[PDB]
């Protein structure tokens, strides 16, 4: 967080004026709960790997 | 509590107890008097205001700077910490002047 | 006898914080219920609905619904008429009332098998332990008619001819159906009959792990950044002469 | 968090999913005849079975097609002109006719 | 009751709110008889009989 | 009625709990009681009369060899 | 910060004590279960309502409902365990709010300490009557015990039974009457609530030196409410625990079965934070002794204050005292302990001296633990 | 409520310093200081928590050890033989 | 201002509360009463229907909004009263009202010994006028038809609010 | 109800043993008739 940093663009260009400040909050929003459900759901599919549904569905429904 | 100083100790003398338990009770750890933890009751908090405004000032730092060590769940150092028997009464003359003056209003409502 | 026994612990496919049930295994489950629990055991809270996504397609539990005819109230006479089922209704009830399935047995009733994964004590492990922990009386013990010894039973007299035997029914995708094989499957069909949302309990699980272990050191951050001008702060006593 | 937690209470007020498996339903044609109606429950709302007749559907054609607030024909409406189900509601507010 | 301390002047005091004390009870002895219609009370009253 | 099958094909089947079941056959623990419920069934048969049974003395050597079998049994199913 | 501020008559002002609030500084980490509680208290109402748009008081529809509110209505599962597990931590919640008092001396506040104990009244009161809505074989069994309790009343007993039961024993018209007086109940707590503060505000916090803190005061918006809300998270961090890994790790299995008056539960208890007054009651053979220690258990808090014996009013500087309250937790979670247990010859011994130790520490030996330091202290 | 900042207590003679929230880091020497703080804190409780609840898992590990020796049959078959 | 506006929002409560309440007894025109004024919400465009069935838990009026009401009527008259408290809060900073309409500040009474038994004459006035439609008229302000018990396939001869 | 209203409770009783109703699973797990108990309602004449 010192001269030429990449914080200090981020506090000028965004959190400098609160307007701004909220639209990167809702803007974050948008882009990090897309991200975490895929990221967090991919997990879970490896760690229960040929176990649920979707794992066992192509077995049916003239897929085999 | 722990261990008393002299082997283990059941109850041996007077002053051994009490200063064993000045260390236990730990407001000395934060730089406080006795009568600086007392309970602020109507008779207490009248004793207070009749204090000398060298020792009410001195109490009102006493009570600062212990709370700041509370907040930060600190202690004093070993150095600074209120000496058993350094520690005197500076309230209880001021006490007793109060206590003195309720029991001869209560009495005199009584007789 | 009137002794307890603590049923073991067995390993399961969901035994984990986030370990999910395996459906495979629920498919083979629910044939158990269809060919053995279905005879005197009764499931009203399960629907042939429920199975779709979880063990069998939509056409898959449509067909097994209308293997299995059903009342569908009032005719335009005021009479009632059977008809094949749907996939809304629920999964057939044995017999009407209690006390046909009292008459039907030697007086025990059959609990109701939704719950009883979680309404009774140790769960799949206890039922798991039931089904296979049929064992010849010991010497001492006298049994009436229509009692069984289940040491895992609480009082260890119970009203239940043994339901699992080694190939008792077939499974669809050829696994062998063992004594204690197929008492796995119908222990995991069974809890998915009395839990559900156990895929999604630990779905919503894992993300608010995620989610609380980041934000649990970054609301921390915000509660010292605000408290450290307290924190650090200077008293000094400077009082005259 | 904020937008999952109430999205889950919201939902809790919209569907009901054993509402859902209702929401079709099966009935048969040769109960009733031509031109009486049979009424039962779907989607919570009456519904009426019509099996239009050979001196009716001819009428239906007679109306203009700018007679009417909306400009709709009547050879798309139905997928075939020998059958009609149709609910037995008011359009405007929803209430059954005679 | 009614007093701080145990005193003459207190004593004085307890005995000058006796009779209105004394009186008081009725309220909280008829009225709770009265609300609930106590039998063994309202067995002896002539007119209520 | 429990352990029993079809029979009659290929080599009968054999489950692999009855096998498991063999794992604590030789463990230490359910040996020591498996010694206990001779003892019991060897007081109580030679008695003409008693009100006591050999339920207790079962149920620990059940308790010892059931959670013995529970440790290597899922490995086998499935 | 922009303007004069102007106007000023209007309910801000009462948001005053949200933000100007003079608190002391070092009030520690034993404080945020003032705010969770009321956290606790808006989340009850916030999911119970939503948990009474699906649920029916009627017997026959009863437990079916509670089934249909799990297994039909979307995203109606977890609303049913936050709600199960919820009172869990508001019972958990609210025993640390009393515990503090205890060590703080907060009980010299005499106004808010009484509204405290009504208010703790009222949620056990309100927890009891909840239980028995799912109407699963603990909640008719484990009301049946409890209501039956007030038999032993003389005159009244017999009489207000039937009244509290509408009928001769608990059936649909108990079932009705509960999820009504469920409903409103909650409410009352929030309006006493209120009062709870007002009769607060007044004299302010009480600092865990236990000495007047009015020289070290600061405003609570910039640094109580980020300590709150992080108190807040590790409340629903660890409700959410329970939620979504364990959600009937603390109620009892046997509660899934249809209640059935003609059959009795193996083993009849109420929830974990009765249990320790299920443990004092039980320690009496006497029926009529039994429901007056259960009462004179949970009343004995409103006895506290005229018990103080030091001259000091925290136990940051009583040792002795500090000794004696973790005996008294300890016992008190003996108590827990005893109650979930059977009445056999082990507990019998241990369940009636936890009791007797338990009125014996606060009523004896906390009062004179207090005597005995201001010996040792020269006053 | 009749009390705000401006009439709490007369203080006298008192200097403070304090520092921007910007201008400071938000977690100074943590494990540096305050992990040798909470062995601190602890030993200072540890007489006073400790022996209490060190009891209640001695009447744990206790009264459940006998209610299993009370269900645990006892050997009382004598007098009644064969 | 202050007052007035919390004065609204105090008469839409109430007659949210009132229309929720009438649907409670479920007798045809209980159903039918809360079919008409509902789908009156599928008129708002692009969100019509789909808060329409969110407020029905469904496809129409059935069980699932029935279960709705009775728990949202239980709970809005407790809102009432806390915006009824706020609603005197805004008057007693700015005084009451008088006929004449001038400021009254040179002619204020105590309310306790003046007011308080004009009231509870103006009390007992609302309790004998309650209690004459209850005791000798109590249907002459309710619909005789609310008495059949509720038919969706049937309709009333004529809908109507209350 | 008309107890103390049109008839005694002796002549209701008569009136409700007049008609026969069908209530009460038997222990075997079947319907079976009975006659009516003042506690029993007014006959439906059909069933729907
Ligand atoms: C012979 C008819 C019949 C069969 C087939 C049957 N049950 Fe039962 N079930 C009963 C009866 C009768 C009882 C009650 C026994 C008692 O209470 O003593 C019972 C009770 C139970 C219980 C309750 C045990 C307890 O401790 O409460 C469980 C669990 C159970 N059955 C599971 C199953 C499973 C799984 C199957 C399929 C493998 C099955 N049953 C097949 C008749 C049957
Ligand atoms: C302080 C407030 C409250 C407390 C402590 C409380 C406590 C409880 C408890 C312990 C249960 C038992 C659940 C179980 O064991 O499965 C319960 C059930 C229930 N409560 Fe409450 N409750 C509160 C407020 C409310 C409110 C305000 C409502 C409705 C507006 C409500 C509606 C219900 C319903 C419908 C049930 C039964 C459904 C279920 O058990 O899941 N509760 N409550
Ligand atoms: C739903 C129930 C309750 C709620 C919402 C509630 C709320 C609160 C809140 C928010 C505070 C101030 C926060 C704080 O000072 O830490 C407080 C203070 C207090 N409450 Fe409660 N409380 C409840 C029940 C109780 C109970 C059961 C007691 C039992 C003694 C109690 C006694 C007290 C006391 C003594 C204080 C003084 C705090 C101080 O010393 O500064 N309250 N209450
Ligand atoms: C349950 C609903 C309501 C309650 C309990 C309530 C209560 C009260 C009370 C007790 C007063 C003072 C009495 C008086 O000055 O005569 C008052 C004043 C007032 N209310 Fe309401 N009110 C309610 C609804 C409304 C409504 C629907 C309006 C519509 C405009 C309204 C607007 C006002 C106004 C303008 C005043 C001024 C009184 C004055 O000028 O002296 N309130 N309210």
């Amino acid at each position: 967080m010192v001269a030429p940093t990449l914080t200090a663009r981020l506090y000028s260009l965004l959190f400098r004026r609160t307007s701004t400040f909220a639209l990167t909050i809702v803007v974050g929003a948008l882009f990090f709960e897309r991200a975490f459900d895929q990221g967090a759901d991919a997990i879970y599919e490896h760690i229960n790997e040929g176990k649920l549904w979707k794992h066992i569905k192509h077995k049916y429904e003239n897929k085999e | 509590m722990a261990g008393r100083p002299a082997v283990s100790a059941s109850s041996r003398w007077l002053e051994g107890i009490r200063k064993w338990y000045y260390n236990a009770a730990g407001f000395n750890k934060l730089g406080l008097m006795r009568d600086d933890t007392i309970h602020e009751n109507d008779d207490v908090k009248e004793a207070i205001r009749r204090l000398p405004e060298n020792l009410y000032d001195d109490r009102v730092f006493r009570i600062k700077r212990a709370l700041d060590l509370s907040m930060r769940q600190q202690i004093l150092p070993k150095e600074q910490w209120t000496k058993y028997e350094e520690d005197k009464s500076y309230l209880e003359p001021y006490l007793k002047e109060v206590i003195r003056e309720r029991k001869e209003r209560e009495e005199w409502a009584k007789k | 006898s009137d002794l307890e026994l603590h049923p073991p612990s067995y390993p399961w496919s969901h035994r984990g914080l986030l370990s999910s049930l395996d459906h495979t295994s629920i498919r083979r489950g629910f044939q158990v219920y269809k060919q053995v629990c279905s005879s005197c055991h009764s499931m009203d809270y399960v629907a042939y609905r429920h199975l779709v996504g979880v063990c069998y397609t939509e056409d898959e539990a449509k067909a097994l619904a209308e293997e299995v005819e059903v009342q569908d109230g009032p005719n335009e006479d005021g009479e009632m008429f059977m008809r094949p089922g749907k996939l809304s209704d629920y999964f057939p009830k044995p017999y009407p009332n209690p006390e046909a399935a009292r008459a039907a047995n030697n007086g025990a009733l059959p609990p109701d098998l939704s719950y009883i994964v979680r309404a009774r004590h140790g769960g799949e492990d206890y039922v798991f332990s039931l089904l296979t922990g049929y064992c010849e009386p010991p010497t001492g013990v006298s049994l009436r008619e229509g009692l069984y010894f289940n040491p895992y039973f609480p009082g260890q007299a119970i009203g239940m001819a043994p339901p699992i035997y080694n190939e008792v029914l077939e499974f669809d995708d050829g696994t062998p159906a063992t004594m204690s094989q197929v008492a796995k499957d119908v222990c995991t069909f069974l809890r998915w009959a009395a839990e559900p949302e156990h895929d999604h309990r630990k779905r919503m699980g894992l993300k608010m792990l995620l989610m609380m272990g980041l934000l649990l050191p970054l609301v921390y951050a915000m509660k010292r950044h605000k408290w450290s001008v307290l924190k650090s702060r200077k008293l000094a006593y400077r009082p005259p002469k | 968090a904020a937008k999952n937690v109430v999205s889950q209470f919201v939902s809790s007020m919209s569907a009901s999913a054993d509402v859902l498996a209702m929401s079709k339903i099966e009935i048969k044609l040769s109960d009733i005849p031509e031109g009486k109606n049979m009424a039962f429950k779907w989607r919570g709302k009456p519904l009426f079975v019509r099996h239009r007749t050979k001196k009716e559907i001819d009428q239906e054609a007679a109306v203009e097609v700018s007679q009417l607030r909306d400009p709709q024909h009547d050879l798309e409406r139905v997928k075939k002109p020998e059958w009609v189900i149709l609910i037995g509601v008011c359009t405007h507010l929803g209430c059954v006719p005679i | 009751m009614l007093t701080r301390f145990l005193g003459p002047r207190y004593r004085q005091l307890a005995r000058n709110w006796v009779p209105t004390a004394s009186l008081w009870g009725a309220v909280g002895a008829v009225g709770l008889v009265w609300a609930t219609d106590w039998r063994l009370i309202l067995d002896w009253v002539p007119y209520i009989n | 009625g429990d352990p029993k099958e079809e029979e009659e094909e290929e080599e009968e089947l054999v489950d692999p709990l009855t096998t498991v079941r063999e794992q604590c056959e030789q463990l230490e623990k359910c040996v020591k009681a498996r010694e206990r419920l001779e003892l019991c069934d060897e007081r109580v048969s030679s008695r003409s009369q008693t009100e006591e049974d050999c339920t207790e003395e079962l149920l620990d050597f059940l308790h010892a060899r059931d959670h013995c079998v529970a440790h290597k049994l899922f490995n086998s199913l499935k | 910060m922009t303007n004069i501020r102007k106007s000023h008559p209007l309910m801000k002002i009462v948001n005053n004590a949200f933000i100007d609030l003079p608190a002391p500084s070092n009030i520690s980490s034993w404080w945020n279960f003032g705010s969770l509680l009321g956290i606790c208290l808006i989340l009850q109402i916030l999911t119970g309502l939503f948990l009474a748009m699906h649920y029916t008081s009627d017997t026959t529809t009863a437990f079916s409902s509670v089934t249909h509110i799990c297994r039909d209505v979307n995203y109606g599962w977890i609303i049913r365990y936050m709600h199960a597990n919820g009172a869990s931590m508001f019972f958990i919640c609210l025993y640390m709010h009393v515990g503090r008092g205890l060590y703080y001396g907060s009980y010299t506040f005499l106004e808010t300490w009484n509204i405290g104990v009504i208010l703790l009244l009222t949620v056990m009161a309100t927890a009891f009557m909840g239980y028995v809505l799912p109407w699963g074989q603990m909640s008719f069994w484990g009301a049946t015990v409890i209501t039956n309790l007030l038999s032993a009343i003389p005159y009244i007993g017999t009489n207000l039974v039937e009244w509290i039961w509408g009928g001769f024993s608990v059936d649909k018209a108990t079932l009705t009457r509960f999820f009504a007086f469920h409903f409103i109940l909650p409410f009352i707590i929030m309006a006493i609530a209120m009062v709870h503060l007002l009769f607060l505000h007044e004299t302010g916090s009480n600092n865990p030196t236990g000495i007047s803190s009015d020289v070290d005061k600061i405003p609570f918006h910039p640094y109580y409410t980020i300590k709150d809300i992080l108190g807040a998270l590790l409340l629903i961090l660890a409700l959410m625990l329970l939620v979504l890994f364990a959600p009937d790790l603390l109620g009892d299995p046997d509660n899934y079965t249809p209640a059935n008056p003609l059959n009795t539960p193996p083993h009849i208890k109420p929830e974990w934070y009765f249990l320790f007054a299920y443990a004092i009651l039980r320690s009496i053979p006497n029926k009529l002794g039994g429901v007056l220690a259960l009462a004179f258990s949970i009343l004995i808090l409103a006895l506290i204050p005229l018990l103080h014996t030091s001259k000091q009013r925290s136990m940051m500087f009583r040792p002795l005292s500090q000794c004696l309250f973790w005996a008294l937790v300890a016992d008190l979670l003996t108590l827990t302990w005893i109650g979930g247990q059977p009445v056999e010859h082990p507990y019998i011994t241990i369940g009636q001296l936890a009791s007797v130790l338990y009125f014996l520490l606060i009523l004896v030996l906390m009062p004179t633990a207090g005597t005995i330091e201001n010996k040792l202290l020269k006053w | 409520m009749g009390r705000q900042f401006g009439h709490l207590t007369r203080v006298r003679h008192v200097i403070t310093y304090s520092l921007s929230p910007f201008e400071q880091r938000a977690f100074p020497h943590y494990f540096s200081k305050g992990i040798p703080n909470v062995l601190r804190r602890t030993r200072a409780c540890i007489l006073r928590v400790a022996p209490p609840f060190v009891a209640f898992y001695l009447v744990y590990t206790w009264g459940t050890q006998e209610f299993e020796k009370s269900k645990r049959k006892n050997p009382a078959a004598y007098e009644n033989d064969r």
